[PDB]
């Protein structure tokens, strides 16, 4: 016998994880595209340092990927926080001696 | 007995024939249901043949109608055959509908005789 | 468990003729100010034919409804080896009778 | 269903008895774990063994309700798809002949082809003969390939477990049915002392 | 014309009529507007999924005799209706006939 | 990501989704003696949520039919004057939109708990659904396969030894 | 609100510190055992036998621990190109050059170590036969995982508390 | 006053007496008979006993 | 200053997380107060930093010196704050000066107790430990469940089960204190015992070593701020 | 700043709007319902806004004529659209397999079908 | 399923202690919340306090949504009614009464108000229902129904 996580929390976590994985793949693709487009746009009209343009493109790509993945990541984080708090409290109640 | 629901497949023609045959001679089917099935099978035959004959009769007159008289052969034949097909389909559909409806009714009666319906408690 | 809920999946198909007649009537009411008496005869004929079909359907429904109130069925007496048709009353839902 | 093991004739096992020593099923009887092609192009090569696998399963499961239904459904679907393809091909051929008899020719392909220099009419006739069969093959291939991959995985799991009987949904013929004893004399009535 | 829908109209109204007072403390749950808004959001999500996501397949067998007539077994746990034994036996006999 | 994540009737984007009509259909193949207290409580909560949702259901479709009827009317807005025609058109159109909505699956946490339950209640529910409702069970199994939920009764199971009871659709293994 | 700068930050983003019961609530039994073994090895070797601890330390060094350091060093060396960045004939800015090098190279080292860890840790944890054997030998339970997480938090707190007076600690 | 000027019928349905000032000497463009039954069959009017019994 | 949920997210009860958060709050708030005080100094001493332009000629000629000096002043302020809060500053554990932060007595006592009495489990919980913990679900209520002895289910003797059940649950003896459990644990981690490392039976309870109030460490409460009397 | 973004309102939010000249610059050479609506709207705006009277009366007469013409055009459009909708409904009901797989349980009432109080409602016992 | 140890019949001293506890619990109740004194009074008071906190949160959220969603959404929505769909300025199309709106932009203002006010109210209500947690008083398993007596409420 071993400790059994709550079935409802388990199902919610599974759904959140599946959504998070799909959103992670989508966001990786989106961020790559955003970095490429940012580099192109900066080369189009911006006259500044190449390092500065590259840093701006990287920051823009990261921001775009986060904005594409913020919702799913936040939902997963909230679900994980609730489940972990519940599990820790239950285990501390069980392990108290 | 068969599944019920929108997603479930409809009863097939061969399945309906098999069900009618089972209801026609089953030793576990009551005499009232047997008489109902026999009466349904007997009278339902006239409708289809009568409809086919009506199509054959009306279509002949439509083949010699005023405008039908002086049309090319292909168009005249098509127009003439048009009434016959419609009336034959009507008669056959009426016969099949009557037979299958009474068959379904008999099936329900037989299921009641054996209590084969969920939530049907006396 | 006797909800007797009839599926709406056939109700729309059954009822469509009345809606078509209403739409034709609205069109005729909008067309009368701009059409001619002879030009509008086709609408009147079509409306009359649709009303006739509806009337036939309603007559068949009325006949079927009045029939269920009297249960006449044939039963086989094997004593005389015959089958005779009798008539008897029935017990059903008061809601069904009101409907 | 649930066939009684006492009345369960191991005819499938008999079929395994007649199986030769070179059958992969024997390797499956030895434990050959079967893996469906996880490589896309490889699965394309796997898209042509469905009929052979179905024949093998029919040899294995002549009484299984699921196997018989799958066989009948596959045959009916193949017949319907082939009839539709043949009707389309015949209609296309007749229409092409008649429209060319009046000059109407669709220049979908090149009017004169490269190399062989075949006429557009001949090329269109060949394309019309070819395409519908390929389309029906692709569609029935998707359907029956998924179904047969699942069925063959089930069969391999059953053979690797050395289960030599038929599935629980196997309806053997009437010859394999033990008739039921009709006469059953009830116990004579006896008063309970209490 | 739309008069046969008495059972359809009875459902929602009788469902709403069964609720006792919230202050009477039988269930203590009052989530009307909450249900409306949450169901609006959920239905939007469900429609979006039905539109641009993987759709459950509807293709099914259509040429086998009584292919949908499934009997109780170990794959069914035999937890069917208490009187479904007659149906199972009839299904088995019909399968023997069609085999 | 609404804050009412712990709501009994709340739902997620990719949870178990079932068509509303199916819900009512699913209510036609169960026995109350087969459910334990947890299953009974889940079923009662689902029944109450379904009552409220079905009450609010056509109302959600109300704007769609009204706009479509006006769209089907033409390019003129005779408010309260063409009201009769608009009302007949709405009485026709609303049934279609209502059927389309009732045929659309809707994700629900309670629906996921009732169906995909590791408990014996969930096992019995799955078995009875697979037995009595072929189409509904096939649709549920097809949806669950893409959700990576593997139950023993599922027809699209690669770890089974008995032949599947229904045809398998094209699915990526 | 700048606790990220004045406290310890490299101890939480490496060596499986992110693994929590949530992950254990999502994987299967064998995967749960593997993850628990990896977490126990990375966080609390005290519960592990000395031989298994030595083997796990060697495996971690061969897989990530030395590899992450190598990747970070490579990134920092790449960043260290042209150390005389601001240099002129009249004068060379030594303080400026040293400060720029120190600020650039550590950031590159951190980026490289993080990238190497995030890239290789999933494969090393998932597909290490030695890790699988250790998981089979140990079979840590849920209570063991909870105790390990608690002990890891306590040790992390102790690490910050122990080095509280590094300039003058008379001790009274 | 605006309502009575706009839709006098509604004013009659509202029982609002003619608010137009007819002191100008010219009769109003639209006179009407008031229906004060709503203003009468109330607990604060002649229908006090009837409204009280009803309540 | 570590948030109550995050410390509760990590395995900890309500009280233990609160105490750990109190310690972390002390450290982090001392550092933050020092840093913010350094920030208030620079906003006003900007002219003063340029006022001493005669005692150091290089600052005016080399601007980097000014920035370095500002950073050094900030660092000195942070160190002063750390000495004010994170230092030892041993003092009397009396009722007159405890609490008031002329000494860091409470923080020092909590840190020393945590550093001393905290040790890892250093072993794996025995099969009986998990089983007893699995049987410790809900039985911690104030009204103790009337455990019944069943001859066909509990077996052995009625008194034997009654004594065994009393020792397991009623007597309050943890599985860490069972004789057979201790013997098995000594047998289980014997290799580690062969290494000469002691195996702790009961896990180190953070609640038994940390206390923001300091009542565990026997610190006399402030007279003006506490009705209760310590010691 | 916030006031400069909230307290003051956009000019279009306060000013009485004008006519979108771009929407009235280029027009197709067809007497469409769009052109009819444009004429009707121009007439209505002139009538509601013009201070003069003679042009208002002329535009009123023209507006009555345009109302007649728009009624004709709308009648034609409504006829076409309604015919299309009815044909679509008929076709959809013609090709969609009507599900005759509903439960027959509501179609029977055994205790009602055969009177359970058979002759028990016919006279008491004693 | 595990039953607890059944206490014995309490003595007069324990009876007096319970009476004192009940008296203190009864005297503690303010008269501002008229709840009947029955078995479920304590659970009713607890659920009422939880619902009051939830309602206060919901009203605050409704106020916040009304303040926020307006300038973001309603005000731009006003630009949708600036001109008619035909591109001309919005003309007054009377339904039943030919109301004489002689003011400058009276027609546009009245139409925009009659349209936006329900929109603003509905948007505020939706924002409140979306951004307010009802889980404080929500009970998935209806576990709040346990009856607690005033004697068990307090210990003297």
């Amino acid at each position: 016998r071993d400790f059994e996580y709550n079935n409802q929390d388990v199902n919610q976590l599974n759904g959140a994880f599946i959504s998070l994985v799909e959103d992670e793949k989508i966001g990786f693709w989106v961020g790559v595209g955003g970095f490429a487009y940012s580099q192109f746009i900066m080369r189009k009209f911006v006259k500044s340092t190449n390092i500065f343009a590259s840093v701006t493109s990287l920051f823009a790509g990261a921001a775009l990927a986060n904005l594409y993945t913020h919702q799913s990541r936040a939902s997963y984080a909230r679900v994980a926080a609730r489940a972990n708090r519940n599990a820790s409290l239950a285990l501390n109640k069980l392990m108290e001696y | 007995m068969e599944p019920f629901g929108t997603d479930e497949r409809n009863w097939t023609h061969e399945e309906k024939d098999i069900i009618t045959r089972f209801l026609k001679y089953d030793k576990h089917v009551n005499l009232k249901t047997a008489e109902m099935v026999y009466s349904a099978e007997v009278e339902s035959a006239y409708f289809g043949k009568a409809g086919a004959l009506a199509g054959g009769v009306i279509s002949a007159l439509f083949f010699n109608f005023p405008i039908v008289r002086n049309l090319p052969i292909i168009r005249r034949s098509v127009i003439g055959v048009l009434p016959f097909l419609y009336c034959y389909t009507w008669g056959k559909n009426t016969q099949e509908e009557l037979r299958w409806l009474k068959t379904f009714a008999a099936y329900q009666r037989f299921v009641v005789y054996h209590g084969q319906h969920c939530k049907l408690w006396v | 468990y006797k909800t007797h809920l009839f599926s709406w999946r056939w109700f729309l198909i059954k009822l469509l003729p009345s809606v078509s007649i209403i739409l034709l009537g609205y069109y005729l009411q909008l067309t009368l100010k701009w059409n001619l008496f002879n030009k509008q005869n086709t609408i009147v004929l079509l409306i009359t034919l649709l009303l006739l079909y509806i009337l036939w359907l309603e007559f068949y429904q009325f006949y079927h409804i009045l029939s269920f109130y009297g249960n006449i069925n044939w039963a086989f007496d094997y004593d005389e080896y015959i089958w005779t048709l009798e008539l008897d009353t029935r017990r059903t839902r008061l809601a069904n009778n009101y409907i | 269903e649930m066939i009684l093991p006492h009345n369960n004739r191991q005819l499938a096992r008999q079929y395994f008895d007649s199986l030769p020593e070179n059958d992969i099923n024997r390797k499956y009887y030895e434990g050959l774990k079967y893996e469906t092609p996880k490589t896309f192009f490889g699965r394309f090569l796997n898209q042509f063994n469905i009929d052979a696998k179905l024949d093998t399963l029919s040899k294995f499961y002549t009484y299984q309700k699921t196997i018989r239904a799958t066989q009948a459904e596959l045959q009916e679907d193949r017949k319907s798809y082939l009839t539709n393809s043949l009707l389309f091909t015949a209609v296309s051929w007749f229409s092409i002949y008649q429209f060319a008899r009046k000059g109407a020719v669709l220049p979908v392909l090149r009017e004169y082809g490269r190399y062989f220099g075949t006429h557009r009419l001949f090329r269109q006739y060949l394309h019309t003969l070819v395409l519908p069969l390929l389309y029906t093959e692709y569609a029935l291939n998707q359907k029956y390939y998924t179904h047969m991959e699942h069925l063959w995985t089930v069969h391999v799991n059953r053979l690797n477990q050395k289960i030599l009987e038929d599935p629980l949904y196997t309806f053997y013929p009437q010859e394999l049915n033990v008739p039921k004893h009709n006469i059953i004399v009830p116990t004579i009535f006896r008063d309970t002392p209490q | 014309s739309w008069a046969y829908m008495y059972p359809w109209l009875k459902f929602i109204f009788r469902k709403y009529l069964d609720v006792p007072y919230y202050w009477f403390y039988l269930n203590g749950r009052e989530l009307g507007i909450r249900v409306f808004f949450t169901d609006l959001k959920l239905f939007f999500y469900g429609i979006t999924n039905r539109l641009f996501d993987f759709n459950p397949s509807s293709i099914k067998f259509e040429k086998y005799p009584f292919y949908y007539w499934i009997n109780s077994s170990q794959l069914t746990e035999f937890n069917q209706y208490r009187k479904f034994v007659i149906r199972d036996s009839i299904i088995y006999s019909l399968n023997n006939y069609i085999i | 990501m609404d804050n009412n994540y712990h709501f009994w009737g709340n739902g997620d984007r990719q949870d178990v989704s079932l068509s509303y009509e199916d819900y009512y259909s699913i209510l036609d193949c169960l026995l109350d003696e087969k459910l334990s207290p947890q299953g009974l409580m889940k079923f009662k909560n689902l029944h109450e949520v379904s009552m409220y949702g079905v009450s609010y259901v056509p109302l959600y479709c109300f704007p769609v039919a009204y706009g479509i009827s006006h769209m089907l009317t033409g390019k003129v807005r005779r408010g309260h004057s063409g009201y009769r025609n608009l009302f007949s058109l709405m009485s026709v159109v609303l049934p279609f939109t209502c059927w389309y909505a009732y045929t659309t699956p809707i994700p629900r946490r309670l629906y996921t708990e009732i169906i995909c339950s590791n408990n014996a209640d969930g096992a019995y529910v799955r078995n009875r659904i697979k037995q009595q409702k072929p189409g509904i069970w096939r649709k549920l199994s097809q949806q669950l396969y893409n959700k990576n939920f593997r139950f023993p009764e599922l027809n699209q199971d690669l770890t089974a030894t008995e032949f599947p009871l229904d045809y398998v659709a094209p699915h990526k293994f | 609100v700048f606790e990220f700068l004045f406290y310890n930050q490299q101890h939480k983003t490496r060596n499986g510190y992110f693994i929590n019961h949530d992950n254990l609530m999502l994987a299967s039994l064998e995967e749960r055992k593997k993850l628990i073994f990896y977490f126990i090895a990375n966080q609390v070797p005290e519960k592990l036998d000395p031989v298994d601890r030595v083997k796990f330390n060697e495996e971690l060094s061969d897989n990530l621990s030395t590899k992450a350091r190598l990747i970070g060093s490579l990134t920092g060396l790449i960043g260290l190109v042209g150390f005389p960045y601001i240099s002129t004939r009249i004068y060379s800015r030594p303080v400026l050059n040293i400060g720029l090098s120190l600020l650039i190279c550590p950031f590159l080292y951190y980026v490289g170590n993080q990238l190497t860890y995030s890239v290789w840790e999933p494969k090393f944890i998932a597909n290490n036969n030695t890790v699988c054997e250790l998981s089979k030998k140990y079979n840590f339970t849920v209570f063991d995982f909870a105790q390990a997480k608690k002990e890891a938090h306590l040790k992390a707190l102790r690490t910050e508390l122990v080095s509280d007076n590094l300039l003058y600690s008379p001790g009274i | 006053y605006e309502l009575f000027v706009d839709h006098p019928d509604l004013a009659q349905w509202t029982g609002t007496y003619p608010k137009v000032d007819s002191s100008h000497g010219f009769p109003f463009y639209s006179t009407y008979e008031m229906y004060r039954d709503f203003q009468e069959n109330t607990l604060n009017s002649d229908g006090s006993f009837a409204q009280w019994i009803t309540l | 200053a570590a948030r109550v949920r995050t410390l509760i997210a990590a395995g900890f009860s309500k009280e233990e997380a609160e105490q750990v958060a109190w310690l972390q709050n002390h450290q982090v708030n001392g550092k933050i107060l020092g840093l913010f005080t350094g920030g208030f100094a620079l906003y006003c001493c900007n002219n003063y930093f340029h006022y001493f332009e005669r005692y150091f000629p290089r600052l005016r000629y080399q601007p980097f010196t000014k920035f370095l000096a500002q950073a050094a002043t900030v660092y000195f302020f942070f160190k002063i704050g750390d000495y004010y809060f994170t230092s030892r500053r041993y003092g009397s554990n009396d009722a007159r000066m405890n609490g008031l932060m002329y000494s860091n007595t409470y923080y020092s006592t909590n840190k020393e107790a945590l550093i001393q009495n905290f040790e890892p489990l250093n072993r794996k919980f025995t099969e009986e430990e998990v089983e007893q913990f699995l049987r410790n679900e809900g039985r911690s209520q104030e009204e103790k469940r009337n455990w019944i002895y069943n001859p066909h289910i509990h077996g052995s003797t009625e008194g034997e089960w009654k004594a065994d059940i009393h020792e397991k649950f009623d007597s309050g003896k943890a599985p860490w204190e069972r004789e057979h459990v201790k013997a098995k644990i000594l047998e289980t981690n014997k290799a580690k015992i062969d290494a000469g490392e002691e195996i702790q039976l009961k896990p180190f309870k953070t609640l038994n070593h940390l206390d923001k109030t300091g009542l565990l460490h026997r610190l006399h409460p402030f007279i003006w701020t506490n009705n209760w009397t310590l010691l | 700043m916030i006031w400069k973004y909230l307290q003051r309102t956009n000019r279009g939010n306060i000013i009485q709007a004008g006519l979108q000249h771009r929407k009235f610059e280029n027009l197709p050479f067809k007497q469409n319902f769009d052109n009819l609506t444009k004429a009707y709207d121009l007439r209505m705006w002139y009538i509601s806004n013009s201070p003069h009277e003679a042009k208002n009366l002329e535009y009123v007469n023209e507006l009555e004529a345009l109302h007649n013409e728009l009624n004709y055009q709308n009648s034609r459009q409504f006829l076409f659209r309604t015919v299309s909708f009815l044909l679509g409904w008929a076709l959809f009901y013609q090709f969609y397999e009507l599900p005759k797989t509903y439960d027959w349980q509501d179609t029977q009432e055994p205790k009602h079908q055969v009177p359970a109080y058979g002759d028990l409602e016919e006279g008491g016992d004693e | 399923g595990f039953e607890t140890v059944v206490p014995a019949p309490p003595t007069r001293d324990d009876e007096l202690r319970m009476i004192k506890a009940t008296e203190e619990q009864f005297l503690q109740q303010p008269r501002y919340k008229l709840y009947m004194n029955e078995a479920h009074r304590i659970a009713k008071m607890n659920h009422g306090d939880r619902h009051n906190n939830i309602r206060a949160h919901f009203w605050s959220n409704f106020a916040l949504g009304l303040l926020i969603t307006g300038p973001i959404f309603i005000i731009p929505f006003g630009k949708a009614f600036r001109n008619l769909r035909s591109g001309v300025p919005y003309y007054f199309r009377p339904k039943y009464v030919f109301t004489q709106k002689n003011q400058y932009n009276q027609d546009r203002n009245w139409g925009a108000m009659k349209k936006q006010i329900p929109l603003w109210l509905g948007l505020s209500t939706a924002y409140a229902y979306w951004f307010t947690d009802f889980s404080i008083n929500d009970d998935e398993w209806l576990e709040k129904g346990k009856v607690i007596y005033p004697h068990q409420t307090i210990k003297v």
